RNA sequence: GAAGAUGAUCAGAUACCGUCGUAGUCUUAACCAUAAACUAUGCCGACUAGGGAUCGGGUGGUGUUUUUCUUAUGACCCACUCGGCACCUUACGAGAAAUCAAAGUCUUUGGGUUCUGGGGGGAGUAUGGUCGCAAGGCUGAAACUUAAAGGAAUUGACGGAA
């Protein structure tokens, strides 16, 4: 089966980056995926991206900037209790300074810093450094 | 940006056609090459000419951009184009390599033929491949005359051309030389077939 | 007794390349060794170990000596040099030379907050050689060089003041470990940050600019 | 490759079970569990044991180094088992009697 | 195909080449061939991959024999496209 | 990078490839600076003025490098008809 | 011990376990893949003897036929004399028919 | 086994490079010249060298060789290259008619230039290889 | 042709070689449930680099030939298409390396799952279970012992290998 569509997409993106492609084609194209992409854009890791309407599920194209290094996805969507966020960041991200840990929460799909600012955490999706 | 002057002269195009710079490549074809202009049936590919010309021009420009002239190391192993290479070298002072390349030429600072280029030029990256590899060890640009089955690994500015050979490679070389001359030199005009000849180049009767 | 081959060498001799920074920027090869010395007078050369090493022969064996040398300062440069020769001193010298040739810069970044001068690594960087993965995680201040002895020494040479490691696989293949560490260090400059998103001009190289002074007459 | 172990968010019990199962390959752990020290191991899983010197016995050493190693056949008091104890330093065996 | 493909708009040739599935949007290349039999003057909107012994509207004429893919149009029969 | 109040720390601020963005390392022996001389009307290649491109080594190794260069040129305005957007 | 080859017995790939063939010389059961199948197309008469036959014979041109023996060899047996010919590691990859 | 040694050969080559003129075919003279020139300690060795030189000269007299192309030889070559037996006419003009180009070629020309001399071939793809 | 007869050879040789040749081999009715059952590569999923072929489907070719005149099937040629039993380079991806286009996208560690392993031996044993007509199978210890056991390759030395 096609489990974690988002994860697959992320993997594809990573592969593309490794190759030195300037853009990616993604099949399934979810809400979560879209959110992630938006977040990335906000941060400054991704160019344009466009949702094709296959009169069906979806189909995204992402413009890679050459800035992404890894665009990871942590596997089961672990339940993060605000203090554990720091730990997670330490585990995943290079440096206290930079990078993000994209985690869904009540407020919306946001990065770790954003969540902290809000004062609202939840379940992790991925990361970007 | 561009002058919008050099749009491939008709005469030049004709010459190229005669050479059969663009009837080469054959059945065999590389995924990194969109210089084709329609496949002629049964064991043939036709090469886009304008694109080739543009590439040549670019190469010439690059060459010009190197300030010290005795520097543009031209190379040729395979026999058809060695003469052409030599001619080119003679025309524009840049120490060439006809015949054997010598491994450890661009690396290996003891060798008698220790060149140190800032711009390598090649005919067949299928054969001279070694030269290209050597260049890749020490940060040099590589210009090369790609047939559409030739590998373009560690190659830049790959002038597309027929490497069945005989007339074509030589002709291409001549064209390149002309371009170089035009971009800073004696020749100030794109027109006039001028005192040189293509047939100075070409493979000779042994 | 100087005399250079290599355009770059000639340039250096002339005195138009100021520091190794320029060289690094234009990734220029340094096949000659003296250039590095000229650039950097503060090269501390430390021999890490010397394995005796034996080819087996119809009669007896060919004892040679794989001398490992680490070279540095405290600026953010390191060299790792391995050579195996029969005369020990000679071998050591060769190793040193190799290290000098290599000498490679290190991006030293901030633990957390800028405040003072930087003496940890910027990002979590790692290397690999055989079955040794040296992972260098950036430390806080004063926390020291938390590493295998050789690794620690290397760090010191570099001018990294505080750092965490996680050397995994067979670390006792000492040379291999050292190599891995070196690789990791190299990877520091290479790992893109948001600090370097901003576009640079692409400067002309000294080799292009001072082309008349370089090359023989 | 998902790599063997279940990475689900509710796959915890299974994981635990697996870990437990694995634990029985680790030797020290096994020993701790089964009480091999308490059931065997001449001593009672203890640091020391007092024992009676039944006789002085010179034992011939393994290999490379060749010698007689002045051991003693000891009978442990608490259990009643019979073991062989090496006696250190020069002489020493005389002292032991 | 390398580095900068620019993936929203391919040349149509490529699309044609690739599987009826493996383009941007799913779109079939089967057609409703509007067949006329030699007998009665009436048009049957025959799908080109019939899967059936395609009779006329009533008369037992037999229009198309369903080959695995596209149907062979039985005997000298005439057709319009779509 | 920027200590306290500017004071740019960390020298050797690297050449980033034109095609990939990918940082060109200190010992990236394969990576190359192409210099393309600036054109003028009727011959003339303007001495001492270039469009300079950096190519990373990975791309070169791949053989996706020439194409990338061509694309770059097209973007700039050093070519016409060569690199198409769609293939 | 590593794999000497990728193929090994060669033809058996996506072929479970095939039928076997008996060797000519040894009569060792060898799979019909790890087999070494040289084709002996000898003339029915010996080279020098052909002339003699001609001298003897009736008719013109003549049949002068060829005997046909597709010989199967148990690898080891083949190695002792036959087409096998122990190669270098790099030379093993070459599957082109030799000579010619 | 009268294989003239490597050192001797090298010496001979050097001599040739230096003094192609003042090396007249015949042997005694050559020997004398060698003696005058280079500091050969031995006599036999000198003789051998002379012989080698003579041989080289003879070879040259029947055309050039590899590793022996010093100055005079280059000049000889060079002149020929400069003033080739060819070319009468252009050459590679439109000597016979106006270029037997293919259909594809013609099309390409049309796309590119405006008005060129053409002779449009049929383009027989042809059976078999 | 295991068993067994028997003829040589060697210090000997119920061993090859040799000759013979019950059981089987083959089959039919029951079992058994093991294999270097080996691709010594679990399955499902996704993505990353070129190339030709090759089988099975299916498109297009005023292509060629069949020839019963247009044919229409058939059979190729060529291009693409999806499909399983299959080469070259660089690897930036890997890997201890042989090598690997997967054994890659892993200290820049998390797509989804099952199963298995934790120095060597003792030991696939002891024991109990269980499964069998049995032979055996599945299941499965410890005491005790020991500093190596392995793997891959490198140079040698050697080989009744070439
Ligand atoms: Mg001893
Ligand atoms: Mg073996
Ligand atoms: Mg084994
Ligand atoms: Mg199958
Ligand atoms: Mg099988
Ligand atoms: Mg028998
Ligand atoms: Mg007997
Ligand atoms: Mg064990
Ligand atoms: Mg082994
Ligand atoms: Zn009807
Ligand atoms: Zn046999």
């Amino acid at each position: 089966t096609r489990t974690s569509v988002l994860a697959d997409a992320l993997n594809a993106i990573n592969n593309a980056e490794k190759t030195g492609k300037r853009q990616v084609l993604i099949r399934p194209s979810s809400k979560v995926i879209i959110k992630f992409l938006q977040v990335m854009q906000k941060h400054g890791y991704i160019g344009e991206f466009e949702y094709i309407d296959d009169h069906r599920s979806g189909k995204i194209v992402v413009q890679l900037n050459g800035r992404l290094n890894k665009c990871g996805v942590i596997s089961p969507r672990f339940n993060v209790k605000i203090a554990d966020v720091e730990k997670w960041t330490a585990n995943l991200l290079p440096a206290r300074q930079f990078g993000y840990v994209i985690l869904t929460t009540s407020a919306g799909i946001m990065d770790h810093e954003e969540a902290h600012r809000k004062h609202v955490s939840g379940k992790i999706l991925g990361f970007v450094y | 940006s561009l002058p919008s002057t050099f749009d491939l002269t008709s005469e030049d195009a004709q010459l190229l056609l005669a050479a059969r710079v663009h009837l080469g490549a054959k059945n065999v074809q590389v995924h990194q090459e969109p210089y084709v202009y329609k496949a002629r049936p049964d064991g043939v590919n036709v090469i886009n000419v304008g694109k080739t010309w543009e590439k040549i021009v670019l190469a010439a420009r690059i060459i010009a951009a190197i300030p010290n002239p005795e520097d543009v190391v031209a190379i040729s192993s395979r026999t058809y184009g060695q003469r052409a290479v030599l001619k080119y070298a003679a025309h524009t002072g840049a120490t060439p390599i006809a015949g054997r390349f010598t491994p450890g030429s661009f690396t290996n600072y003891i060798t008698r033929s220790f060149k140190e280029p800032r711009l390598v030029i090649v005919t067949d990256p299928r054969s001279d491949a070694q030269a290209i590899k050597e260049s890749s060890y020490v940060n040099i640009p590589v210009i090369a005359l790609t047939d559409l089955d030739s590998p373009s690994e560690y190659v830049d500015v790959a002038i597309p051309c027929n490497n069945r050979g005989k007339h074509s490679i030589g002709l291409i070389w001549y064209l390149l030389a002309r371009e170089v001359l035009r971009l800073r030199g004696a020749l100030p005009d794109r027109t006039q077939p001028w005192a040189i000849m293509p047939d100075l180049y070409f493979y000779r009767n042994p | 007794g100087w005399v250079p081959v290599t355009k770059l060498g000639r340039l250096v001799k002339a005195g138009k390349i100021s520091s190794i920074e320029e060289i690094f920027l234009h990734s220029l090869p340094v096949k000659e060794f003296q250039i590095i010395d000229q650039l950097l007078p503060n090269l501390k050369d430390e021999v890490m170990n010397i394995k005796p090493v034996q080819k087996q022969t119809r009669a007896g064996q060919r004892t040679r000596f794989k001398a490992v040398v680490v070279v540095g300062d405290s600026n953010g440069h390191v060299g790792l040099g391995i050579k195996t020769a029969k005369e020990v001193a000679g071998a050591i010298r060769a190793g040193i030379i190799i290290a000098k040739l290599s000498v490679i810069p290190i991006r030293r970044g901030y633990w957390g907050t800028n405040l003072g001068q930087p003496h940890s690594l910027a990002t979590k960087t790692s290397g690999k050689c055989g079955s040794v993965s040296v992972r260098l995680i950036p430390a806080p201040r004063g926390s020291g060089i938390v590493a295998s002895p050789a690794v620690k020494k290397l760090m010191q040479l570099a001018g990294v003041e505080d750092v965490y490691t996680s050397s995994t696989g067979s670390t006792r293949t000492l040379e291999n470990t050292l190599k891995a560490a070196f690789v990791a260090i190299g990877n520091t400059y290479g790992f893109l940050t948001p600090n370097l998103w901003e576009v640079q001009a692409l400067t002309p190289s000294p080799m292009d600019v001072y082309a008349d002074y370089a090359t023989a007459s | 490759m998902g790599k063997g172990k279940p990475r689900g968010l509710n796959s915890a019990r299974k994981l635990r079970v697996h870990r437990r199962n694995n634990r029985w390959a680790e030797t020290t752990y096994k020993k701790r569990l089964l009480g091999t020290a308490f059931k065997s191991s001449p001593f009672g899983g203890s640091s020391h044991a007092k024992g009676i010197v039944l006789e002085k016995i010179g034992i011939e050493s393994k290999q490379p180094n060749s010698a007689i190693r002045k051991c003693v056949r000891v009978q442990l008091i608490k259990n009643g088992k019979k073991v062989t104890a090496f006696v250190p330093n020069d002489g020493c065996l005389n002292f032991v009697d | 195909m390398v580095l900068v493909q620019d993936l929203l708009h391919p040349t149509a040739a490529s699309e044609a080449r690739k599987h009826k599935l493996k383009t941007l949007v799913q779109s079939p290349r089967s057609h409703f061939l509007d067949v006329k039999c030699p007998g009665c003057l009436n048009i049957t909107t025959v799908f080109s991959h019939a899967q059936t012994a395609v009779t006329c509207e009533s008369c037992s004429t037999v229009l198309c024999t369903p080959t695995g893919g596209k149907a062979k149009l039985s005997e000298g029969t005439s057709f319009r496209r779509k | 990078m920027e200590n306290d109040k500017g004071q740019l720390v960390e020298l050797y601020v690297p050449r980033k490839c034109s095609a990939t963005n990918r940082i060109i390392k200190a010992k990236d022996h394969s990576s190359v600076q192409i210099n393309i001389a600036q054109v003028d009307e009727e011959g003339r290649a303007i001495p001492g003025e270039y469009v300079t491109y950096a190519l990373s080594g990975y791309i070169r190794a791949r053989g996706e490098a020439d194409d990338s260069l061509n694309r770059l040129a097209q973007q700039d305005g050093l070519l016409k008809n060569v690199w198409s957007y769609s293939r | 011990m590593p794999k000497k080859r990728a193929s090994n017995g060669r033809n058996k790939k996506g072929r479970g376990h095939v039928k076997p063939v008996r060797c000519v010389n040894c009569s060792r059961s060898v799979p019909k893949d790890k087999a070494i199948k040289r084709m002996a197309i000898r003339n029915i008469v010996e080279a020098a003897a052909i002339r003699d036959l001609s001298e003897a014979s009736v008719y013109a041109e003549y049949a002068l036929p060829k005997t046909y023996n597709k010989l199967h060899y148990c690898i080891s047996c083949a190695i002792h004399a036959r087409i096998v010919r122990v190669r270098s590691r790099t030379d093993r990859r070459i599957r082109a028919p030799p000579q010619r | 086994g009268r294989v003239r040694t490597k050192t001797v050969k090298r010496a001979s080559k050097a001599l040739i490079e230096k003094y192609y003129p003042k090396l007249t075919m015949d042997f005694q003279t050559n020997k004398r010249l060698c003696d005058e020139i280079a500091t050969i300690q031995s006599k036999r060795l000198r003789n051998k060298i002379a012989g080698y030189t003579t041989h080289l000269m003879k070879r040259i007299q029947k055309g050039p060789v590899r590793g022996i192309s010093f100055k005079l030889q280059e000049e000889e070559r060079e002149r020929k290259d400069q003033y080739v037996p060819d070319v009468s006419a252009l050459d590679l003009s439109h000597s016979n008619d106006v270029l037997n180009v293919d259909t594809q070629t013609a099309e390409l020309v049309n796309s590119l230039g405006l008005k060129l001399p053409l002779s449009v071939s049929s383009v027989s793809a042809v059976r078999d290889r």
